[PDB]
């Protein structure tokens, strides 16, 4: 039991990264303009706080479809020893988020010098040394193990080398700070192929098509232009790997050089040099390229680039209003934003597969540890398929575990003895097992009893599981797993 | 010539002559048993060192965060130290010893800043939770891990209710020397653990907890006192010539008449279906509070009464022919053709309501001082007003509701919030209507008041869970509020009589807001008012007890945040949420409370009002649901606790001066180290930032040193030389700022 | 004035403490100990002047404004280069340590003073020597 949005202490990291760092102007005399939404200041429009918060909760999310994929039984990437990134430890996770805080609270501005860059880095470990070293009562006994662990992850921010694909401590930040430079590249599917290559490797296609969608609805729940997605695009493709672009060996094909043990080899990259007829690669070549098509499922695949409802110039007025610079200058507004984007992105899935009075309903009850154990099995079964879809609709598949397994439908076809109290449950049975109801939009006859209420569920009503959690234990000394289930309005 | 007719005592319960505890239900009678509080957390106590026992001997030592053994170790200390038997001592000792070895082994930081604890107060484990470590309750986690013998009913109620935070097993020394200090400055103590998807909120367990271990008290009134002395009855000496020609208006049922004299006089006929008693009564304590109005340092300038006596209908309807709502008083008045009036004299001030909109900012923070001073003041006397505004458990709200009832949680939905306090009876120039007082051994007895308006306090309290299937009874720790209800019911008047301010406050605000457009203005309205109400819970604390008004003023802003509270009475006492549409209300909710879960609720809103069920007035909360103003509740929690809390602590405070007076006097003649353990303690159990204690404690620490010369003074020469520069510093500043 | 305020708020505090019945009126048994809490610790017989003559209505208990008037009539006894020599003395080491140290202490142990507070202490002035120059 542990996220982002309710730390206090992560909460407080980036609140002290705001106040010293991410809230203080650029100095670095490049690009360092402060720029002006509504009648608020933004000193750190590029790398500011929403900066940090979107890469603290790209971290969450990839762990978490990281383990949302280990549950659905695929392969993911080792390092160097077996486990994987859904093997990260909850305070190995809450180590991160505090790392991750101060990650570009050295960027005295945007230029990308190498050495710069280093020294940009350099700046950022020794900042994020003298906060721990501030708040050390607090963070080396608990949170951290020893000092020594401190300087581990004061080594991965500075990050003298660049071998990323070392620990899950180096993947989490790293890939969360490369992925969220997408709503400002302007040649967009280049860097989105290059980030779901360099990601996927670690997880898989559906876990990182599902990080790349939650991704775009922070973005506007943060008020971030969102980068569209064009398959067919003419623009030449530039590989990011460097920088560097694809020419093509003036028949069908770029410059191809062969391997031992084989015939032929990958495309060669070149600096953007003189051509002839030697042309570059478009974007729509790079894409259909059948070397690179048949594991990047974006092909051919085209995407709004923008809220898909109101127009260009109110999508402009909602950009620069005054929530802009908002959620840029108060911790607290833009993780309420963050957290919230992430409920819905977390309970729009099940919508998404099924075509469309309180809304929080406690239902405790009292079971056995063994069937509470055999229900979070079939319950994580189909949690583990909800994956937020942005390229490949797989809704056929959820659609049938939902069907085929509604072992969770053990609460309707009858009466109930609901509230809409936490404590009114603790307090009265102190249950093990808690049901929470989300529901909206209508969908229960959420009668009031008199305080409390008592909900029947319709036949074409059902109930589907959003995040099994565990709190605590009972009065009587044993675990309390409230689930939480959100109400379909299901005609199949 | 200064000082107050009722005084404070303990008694051996308020169980007397109420309600007997038995619950009625379809024919079954079910007694209502109550869990004892002292009782049950000190066999929590005793399981929980059996458990430390076993965590030791058990090895599995490794396996526990470094904070939460920690936490263990300071608090075994503390409770050693806190305890008085040799044996039990050296046991709670000799458990700590391993827990110091692993953890000066394991962890040399933690041990240097734990020494640093140590060396710094008696009770270590109270400077060790003023942070986020209280919310983590290790007692009762190693009581569940090791433990295994399944508690009994008793203890599983006191853990049910009691799982919040783990300073809820402490004694009662150290209990309240932690609550006292969590104001302190320093602490960042918050009662709200907010986990992924609960916010449990307990800052009223912390006061409920605090109640449920004080000793009954109960108020003791003069026999010179108003409701004990009694005069005869008051005779019309003195008839007033009244004359239409010099009527101003009709204020309710009060006809108004002019005076050359620049002063007011009114008339106060008999209100239909009560009698004459109640104008006797409003006479005789109008001129009570003037005869001792030096005594008192009452500030409101009370109206002077000149009679009270008969008129003929017939003159009261021919004078009040030349009015405006003519109807609605002629509809007021009884129905008989001679009517009792009661006349009194007042400034013009008396009758402008303390919310009417057409007084400057400056006059309501004046006339809200003076109302305050003046309600507490009274209050201390033993003069409550239950009736200062119609706030309409049959009925009454209930301002902390959490203590009243059984699995009641937040405030209540304040409906017509506007409405109750419209006739309110505090006024500008001070307090009004003072008939309906009510003497304050009515809430320490079982008057009609008290059984009337709660029943369920006196009568204990049932739920379907609290019932024994075996013993047949419902055992509940509410119920052992029967004891105490006088605690619970006075904590209840506070906070009620601030409740009533902050209504009369916002009301204010909504009705000037209206007439101001530049939204700067508006919130600078709203934040002086904000300032106004936590300065009138400061000046509460003050009176009640003794806390300076700048340091109890701390206190609370330690505790109740002053930006969301400004947030949230601008928010919710106005019509201007009502426009705003679904996604914008959010985004709104998002600032003002600004680190907690939004309000959410589900009916409609009428535009131009907002939250109704009318739909012509303003609720403050939806229908069946809490009162969304958080940080009003956090504030009335604040003030009630902290003066619960000050009482408590010095109550313990003396009971520990007097155990180490009869060590200074030779009455009970032990060791060097029995002596300086009860000086430490008599230190550690002073008020936060309260100096003069400290240096109380520090001339008997002199005393003790001088008693026995030869004594070793390691171990509290850290505090006591700390103590010592404080005061030296002290003085220092008295002299500089002298010149 | 009458006397420092902030002696006031501290007066009225003790004595709202050491008033156990919560009357506003003290007793005699415990005055001995509120005036030790407020540096004045007299014997029983210099205390047992005042017992003679403090209670004018004669009840044998001292209302507040009494109070006040007792320790304005006592403070003007003990308050002398006694207590500030005593205070100078406390710290640690030849007459003359520091201003630093004082400047720190002046603004964390007591009613914390300001910064620009300090500096003025420290450009008036050595312990006795700054000690009798005001
Ligand atoms: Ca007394
Ligand atoms: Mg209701």
């Amino acid at each position: 039991g542990f996220s982002l949005y309710t730390d206090d202490t992560v909460k407080a990291a980036a609140q002290y990264a705001y106040d010293n760092y991410l809230g203080k102007p650029y100095t670095g005399s490049v690009e360092s303009a402060p720029a002006n939404f509504g009648g608020r200041m933004v000193y750190r429009q590029h790398h500011g706080l929403s900066h940090t918060l979107r890469t603290m909760a790209y971290a969450e999310l990839i762990v978490e479809e990281a383990r949302k994929a280990k549950l659905r039984g695929e392969t993911l990437g080792k390092f160097k020893d077996g486990r994987t990134i859904a093997d990260v430890t909850p305070q190995e996770l809450k180590k991160i988020m505090i790392a991750q805080a101060f990650f570009v609270a050295g960027r005295d501005d945007e230029a990308s010098d190498a050495k710069n860059y280093q020294k940009y880095h350099e700046q950022s470990r020794d900042a994020f040394l003298k906060y721990v070293k501030d708040n050390e009562s607090t963070l080396i006994p608990d949170v951290f193990k020893d000092q020594e662990d401190v300087n581990f992850y004061a080594r991965v921010i500075e990050d003298k080398s660049h071998d990323w694909e070392s620990t899950p401590a180096h993947v989490l930040i790293n890939q969360g700070h490369m992925v969220d430079l997408v709503r400002v590249k302007q040649p967009p599917e280049s860097f989105l192929q290059r980030y779901f290559s360099s990601m996927q490797r670690w997880i898989g296609s559906q876990a990182t098509e599902a990080v790349f969608g939650i991704q775009r609805q922070f973005f506007h729940a943060t008020y971030e232009v969102v980068a569209g997605f064009d398959s067919d695009n003419k623009e030449p493709h530039l590989v990011v790997s460097g920088l560097g672009r694809y020419v093509i060996g003036e028949d069908g094909q770029p410059i191809r050089e062969a391997p031992k043990k084989g015939q032929k080899e990958g495309d060669l990259k070149v600096f953007p040099q003189t051509y002839k007829n030697e042309r570059l690669m478009r974007v729509d070549e790079f894409l259909k390229l059948p070397e690179i098509q048949n594991t990047f499922p974006g092909s051919g695949k085209h995407l709004q680039g923008g809220m898909p409802g109101m127009n260009e110039m109110d999508y402009w007025n909602r950009l620069n209003s005054l929530n802009r610079a908002r959620c840029e200058n108060d911790v607290d507004f833009c993780l309420k934003q963050l957290q919230t984007a992430h409920d819905k992105a977390k309970i729009e899935p099940i919508k998404q597969a099924f075509q469309s009075p309180p809304t929080r309903l406690f239902r405790g009850l009292n079971l056995s540890e063994e069937f509470t154990k055999g229900l979070i099995d079939q319950a994580n079964a189909m949690i583990a398929n909800t994956t937020e879809r942005l390229f490949t609709d797989h809704s056929p598949e959820a659609f049938k575990q939902i069907k085929l397994n509604d072992l969770s439908k053990m609460s309707g076809r009858t009466n109930a003895s609901t509230t809409t109290e936490i404590k009114l449950v603790k307090e009265t049975w102190d249950s093990n097992v808690i049901f929470e109801m989300l529901d909206p939009d209508g969908l229960l006859h959420s009668k009031q009893v008199g305080s409390e209420f008592s909900v029947y569920l319709p036949e074409d009503v059902a109930l589907v599981p959003v995040k099994v959690t565990l709190d605590g234990k009972t009065q009587k000394g044993e675990n309390r797993y409230v689930f939480t289930f959100v109400a379909v309005k299901s005609p199949d | 010539k200064q000082y107050y007719f009722a005084r404070r005592g303990e008694t051996s319960t308020h169980d007397t002559s109420l309600p007997p505890p038995v619950k009625v239900l379809s024919g079954r009678s079910i007694p209502l048993k109550e869990i004892p509080f002292e009782t049950t957390r000190n066999e929590l106590v005793q399981i929980y060192l059996t458990s430390v026992d076993q965590l030791i001997k058990s090895n599995k030592l490794n396996s526990i965060p470094s904070q939460q053994i920690a936490s263990h170790y300071l608090f075994l200390r503390s409770l050693a130290n806190s305890e008085t038997d040799g044996i039990k001592k050296n046991q709670i000792l000799s458990l700590a010893k391993p827990l110091g070895i692993y953890l000066a082994s394991k962890e040399p930081h933690v041990w240097k800043t734990i020494n640093e604890l140590i060396e710094k107060s008696e009770y270590p484990i109270i400077h060790y939770l003023k942070n986020n470590r209280a919310h983590s309750n290790f007692m009762l986690a190693l009581i569940h891990e090791y433990h295994k013998e399944p508690l009994t009913k008793n203890q599983s109620a006191f853990v049910q209710k009691f799982r919040d935070s783990s300073v809820f097993l402490f004694p009662n020394p150290i209990y309240t020397a932690w609550l006292a200090h969590s104001y302190d400055e320093d602490s960042s103590f918050n009662p709200m653990f907010r986990e992924r998807l609960s916010t449990n909120f307990y800052h009223s367990t912390l006061t409920d907890n605090l109640l449920l271990r004080t000793e009954p008290k109960e108020v003791t009134l003069s026999s010179e006192h108003h409701y004990k002395k009694e005069k005869g009855p008051i005779d019309s000496s003195f008839r007033y010539q009244m004359s239409s020609d010099r009527l101003l208006r009709i204020q309710g049922r009060t006809l108004l008449f002019s005076t050359p004299q620049n002063d007011v006089v009114a008339v106060k006929v008999q209100k239909r279906g009560e009698p004459k008693s109640t104008l006797e009564e409003e006479f005789q304590m109008a001129d009570y509070l003037l005869k001792h109005q030096s005594r008192l340092d009452v500030y409101s300038k009370l109206p002077q009464p000149l009679g009270q006596y008969s008129v003929k209908k017939s003159e009261i309807l021919e004078i009040s022919r030349g009015s405006l709502d003519f109807e609605r008083f002629k509809t007021l008045i009884g129905d008989s053709k001679d009517l009792e009036v009661y006349v009194y004299k007042a400034p013009l001030t008396y009758f402008t309501y303390l919310h009417d909109k057409n007084q400057d900012l400056e006059d309501l923070t004046a006339s809200v001082k003076t109302n305050v001073h003046d309600l507490f003041v009274l209050l201390r006397e033993g003069i409550m007003f239950p009736q200062l505004a119609d706030i309409f458990d049959k009925g009454r709200y209930q301002a902390l509701v959490q203590l009243l009832n059984v699995l009641q949680f937040q405030l209540g939905r304040i409906d017509k919030w506007q409405k109750a306090v419209e006739y309110v009876n505090l006024r500008s120039s001070g307090l009004a209507d003072l008939g309906d007082s009510l003497p304050i051994t009515s809430l320490f007895t079982s008057s009609d008041f008290t059984k009337h308006y709660f029943s369920a306090l006196l009568t204990g309290g049932y739920h379907p869970t609290f019932f024994d299937k075996s013993s047949g009874t419902a055992n509940s720790l509410f119920t052992g509020k029967r004891r105490l209800f006088g605690n619970y019911l006075y904590l209840n008047t506070i906070a009620e009589y601030l409740l009533v301010i902050q209504l009369t406050l916002g009301s204010y605000g909504d009705k000037v807001t209206r007439d101001m457009m530049d939204k700067p203005k508006k919130e600078a309205v709203w934040r002086e008012l904000a300032n106004v109400m936590f300065t009138s819970c400061a000046e509460a604390i003050h009176i009640m007890t003794g806390i300076p008004q700048s340091r109890a003023l701390t206190l609370l802003k330690q505790r109740a945040n002053i930006e969301k509270h400004f947030r949230q009475t601008q928010f919710w006492m106005t019509p201007d949420y009502s426009k705003l549409d679904e996604d914008t209300l959010q985004m709104e909710q998002y600032s003002i409370y600004s680190g907690e879960p939004e309000y959410e609720f589900t009916d409609k809103l009428v535009s131009g009002v907002g939250l109704s069920v009318d739909g012509t007035h303003q609720d403050l909360g939806g229908y069946n649901r809490e009162s969304p103003l958080r940080e009003l509740e956090k504030l009335l929690y604040a003030t009630v606790t902290l003066i619960e809390g000050t009482m408590q602590l010095d109550k313990e405070f003396f009971k520990q001066l007097q155990q180490v007076e009869k060590i200074l006097s030779g009455e009970i003649k032990t060791d060097a180290n029995s002596c300086f353990e009860a000086v430490a303690q008599l230190l550690d159990l002073a008020r936060p930032r309260c100096h003069f204690q400290k240096r109380l404690v520090l001339s008997y620490y002199e005393e003790a040193k001088l008693k026995y010369p030869s004594a070793p003074t390691d171990a509290y020469d850290s505090r006591f030389q700390v103590v010592a520069k404080t005061n030296a510093a002290i003085t220092i500043q008295r002299f500089w700022r002298e010149t | 004035d009458q006397l420092t305020e902030e002696q006031i708020a501290e007066f009225k505090e003790a004595f709202s403490l050491f008033d156990k019945d919560g009357d506003g009126t003290i007793t005699t048994k415990e005055l001995g100990t509120v005036m030790r809490s407020l540096g004045q610790n007299p014997t029983e017989a210099e205390l047992q002047d005042m017992i003679n003559e403090v209670d004018a209505d004669g009840n044998g208990t001292i209302d507040f404004p009494e109070f006040l008037t007792m320790m304005a009539r006592k403070m003007k006894d003990t308050d002398s280069e006694e207590e500030i020599r005593e205070a100078f003395r406390v710290f640690d080491g030849n007459g003359y340590i520091s201003a630093a140290e004082l400047r720190h202490v002046m603004t964390n142990l007591g009613e914390k003073l300001t910064d620009e507070e300090v500096d003025e202490m420290i450009r008036e002035a050595n312990y006795e020597e700054f000690v009798q120059m005001m």
